[PDB]
């Protein structure tokens, strides 16, 4: 199986930053791409194999940013300009598909991320 | 075959 | 303005000939090497041969793959270039484009036509079965309508007489194992309306003078 | 032949980015016999680039070509809306002249799930014995997803076919089908007909489906 683990949340003012981690185990996550969603499901963003591209929601477009490094087996999502609405457990998934058609198998259990003043 | 179509080969 | 004008296209039985015609405009065509390119559906380009000017030679050239089936002339006085087309298989489907090979010592291709489309096959002219797609969304509701079992291409679909145009998605045709084409046209519209808005699409197929007005009802 | 191989096979990028898209060949290529094409769907090519790195009449300056023996590429520094294209290098001095593969350039967009509909046969086409059942994915980026057909809670592996629009000019997104063909006999066997989508920006599987008669 793939076991996920989410971490570097925390509490922040607005327009604050945050660097959410998100280390696999029991598969090596090179191969595959990997997606951040938040419970404020929403979809955040996708990491796909390098050379393949990032995407992101229109809600974080332009203010988060993800990055993978495949030798830790990791991968990131870089928390600019944060808002009250960002609110939220915030989870990783692998996609299990290497054709990058959304087959979300394995979850992180997620972690909190709270912006107020 | 000749790849040049700017010069007769024959 | 260069015009490559294609013509000669359209159906043609496995195993027969067929002739292409090329008419050129708004340039000094003898000057030119032409040449021939095809893209069957969905893939990339293929050359399958020049001609060389007049003045070097007039003679063709054409790739192996082809294996001498066709040939390429050309009426410098009627400014038409020509790919005659022998032995036709179904692998030759694709769009035939005709192209002016630039002069100098780098002989790029400078100028395409649209293409022609050619089709080879045995299946038959008909026009489309038209049936319904019914809607049954969060606000939005889908409808359309499929268009099944014709040959050969194109189809053309609107809805309500071009009154709805808005949100409408007429699908690539799929070419089915039987050798006919299919493909739906769908449009998205307000759940609230279904009771009581007219949804009309509107079928044409020219190849068997086929016009067809179907109701999509909920 | 000499064989040119294009890559990325595509590309996806945003408005103002920088492409990089890379042909390869077989064997060597004198670099004034390699040329560049650009094709939009439904369009014929365009020539942009000949002769490795002279531009053709009205190929704006953010275009340009390079490369020599048997790696080529061809940059396109800012990238505008009407820059995204289908790519083609072509080697024209041996014979036969060749193409590449193509290396699609597609217009990057924010994430959109799909909206499923499915619908069932009409009473008009069950009258003929056959049933086509479709399922509806509308306005969805980027463009993998996948389709599956399940009946009576079964998953059903044959007897569809696909259609993707090309990506929409003005929203840059997609639209699928995927349409179930049956006979008569084989519908009637079964009661709830449904099909599963997936694409990366839905969390879980969303379902659609109809009881047969009702």
């Amino acid at each position: 199986x793939v076991q996920l683990x989410x971490s570097g949340g925390g509490x922040v003012q607005x327009g604050x930053s945050l660097x959410l981690s998100c280390x696999a185990x029991x598969x090596x996550x090179x191969x595959x791409x990997x997606x951040w969603x938040r419970q404020x499901r929403e979809x955040v963003x996708x990491x796909x194999x390098x050379x393949x591209x990032x995407x992101x929601x229109d809600s974080x477009x332009g203010r988060f940013t993800x990055s993978x490094d495949x030798x830790x087996x990791x991968x990131x999502l870089q928390x600019x300009x944060l808002x009250x609405x960002d609110x939220a457990x915030y989870y990783c998934x692998x996609x299990x598909x290497x054709x990058x058609x959304x087959x979300x198998x394995x979850w992180g259990x997620g972690t909190x991320v709270t912006v107020s003043s | 075959g000749n790849p040049d179509p700017n010069a007769n080969p024959n | 303005e260069v015009q490559l004008v294609e013509s000669g296209g359209g159906l043609v039985q496995p195993g027969r000939s067929l002739r292409l015609s090329c008419t050129a405009s708004g340039f000094t065509f003898g000057d030119y090497a032409m040449s021939w390119v095809r893209q069957a559906p969905g893939k990339g380009l293929e050359w399958v041969g020049f001609i060389r000017s007049k003045a070097n030679g007039g003679r063709t050239e054409n790739p192996a793959s082809v294996k001498g089936r066709f040939t390429i002339s050309r009426d410098d006085s009627k400014s038409i270039a020509y790919l005659q087309m022998n032995s036709l298989k179904t692998e030759d489907t694709a769009v035939y484009y005709c192209t002016r090979v630039e002069l100098g010592s780098s002989w790029s291709l400078g100028y395409w036509g649209q293409g022609t489309l050619v089709t080879v096959s045995s299946a038959s002219t008909k026009g489309p079965s038209v049936f319904p797609l019914a809607p049954s969304s969060g606000g939005t509701a889908a409808l359309g309508c499929l268009v099944k079992d014709y040959f050969p291409e194109p189809v053309t679909v609107s809805w309500n007489s071009g009154a709805l145009t808005s949100g409408v998605h007429t699908f690539p045709a799929v070419l089915q194992s039987s050798g006919l084409y299919s493909l739906s046209s769908v449009v998205t519209v307000p759940s609230s309306s279904l009771g009581t808005q007219t949804y009309i699409c509107n079928v044409n197929h020219k190849p068997s003078n086929t016009k067809v007005d179907k109701k999509v009802e909920p | 032949e000499i064989v040119l191989t294009q890559s990325p096979g595509t590309l996806s990028l945003s408005p103002g980015e920088r492409a990089t898209l890379s042909c390869r060949a077989s064997q060597s290529v004198s670099s004034t016999y390699l040329a560049w094409y650009q094709q939009k769907p439904g369009q014929a090519p365009r020539l942009l680039i000949y002769g490795a790195s002279s531009r053709a009449t009205g190929i704006p300056d953010r275009f340009s070509g390079s490369g020599s023996g048997t790696d080529f590429t061809l940059t396109i520094s800012r990238l505008e809306p009407e820059d995204f294209a289908v790519y083609y290098c072509q080697q024209y001095g041996s014979s036969p002249w060749t193409f590449g593969q193509g290396t699609k350039v597609e217009i990057k967009r924010t994430v959109a799930a799909p909206s499923v509909f499915i619908f069932p046969p009409s009473d008009e086409q069950l009258k003929s014995g056959t049933a086509s059942v479709v399922c509806l994915l509308n306005n969805f980026y980027p463009r993998e997803a996948k389709v599956q057909w399940k009946v009576d809670n079964a998953l059903q592996s044959g007897n569809s076919q696909e259609s993707v629009t090309e990506q929409d000019s003005k929203d840059s997104t997609y639209s699928l089908s995927s349409t179930l063909t049956l006979s008569k006999a084989d519908y009637e066997k079964h009661k709830v007909y449904a099909c599963e989508v997936t694409h990366q920006g839905l969390s879980s599987p969303v379902t659609k489906s109809f009881n047969r008669g009702e």
